[PDB]
């Protein structure tokens, strides 16, 4: 779902829970590492705002 | 028709008759861009849409000048690198007649002077 994403973002990462219990806390970790680049489709560098007054 | 350089050996002229016909739609306009050779490249356009911020009917006068200069016409593609032929592409807002249009400013981004082209000229009626 990327759609707001910043141009210094480059990676991602995934540390997993494995859970089970019968009445405690007792967990782990699992972690994944994840490259992925950015297609810079299109960009606006630029806006400017005028006015206007005559009817057509 | 032509206005010369002041630092290369480039001459500006517009192919197009610099008096012309339009309604406030859509039109066609195409620049002269003839040069030596020695870096025949980067020049850059702008129209720069904004006032010139500057007696008090002539303090009314040049304002009214400026803001008739800064909103009739708008240009759809500025910031047009040109590489000799480029078709410059305009619409008008408000109507009148624009002689010496006066906005477009190219320039050449090694050693950054402030070319103009004081040329042409649109009536919108």
């Amino acid at each position: 779902a990327v759609p707001f994403n910043f141009t210094g973002f480059d990676l991602l990462i995934e540390y997993g829970m494995s859970a089970t219990d019968e009445s405690c806390i007792y967990l782990k970790k699992l972690s994944i590492p994840y490259e992925v680049t950015l297609r810079r489709t299109i960009e606006v560098p630029s806006m400017d705002i005028i006015p206007l007054n005559e009817l057509f | 028709s032509l206005v010369n350089s002041k630092l290369s050996n480039v001459k500006f002229k517009f192919i197009n008759s610099n008096i012309k016909v339009i309604k406030g739609e859509k039109f066609t306009m195409r620049l002269q861009i003839i040069n030596s050779s020695s870096s025949p490249l980067d020049l850059v356009v702008y129209y720069n849409n904004t006032i010139n911020p500057i007696t008090l009917e002539n303090q009314y006068q040049l304002h009214n000048k400026y803001r008739k200069i800064a909103e009739g016409i708008i240009l759809l593609s500025n910031d047009y690198k040109i590489p000799y032929f480029a078709d410059l592409r305009f619409i008008g807002i408000m109507s009148g007649y624009y002689g010496t249009l006066s906005g477009l400013k190219v320039l050449d981004l090694n050693t950054n002077e402030l070319i103009e082209v004081g040329n042409g000229a649109s009536v919108l009626i």
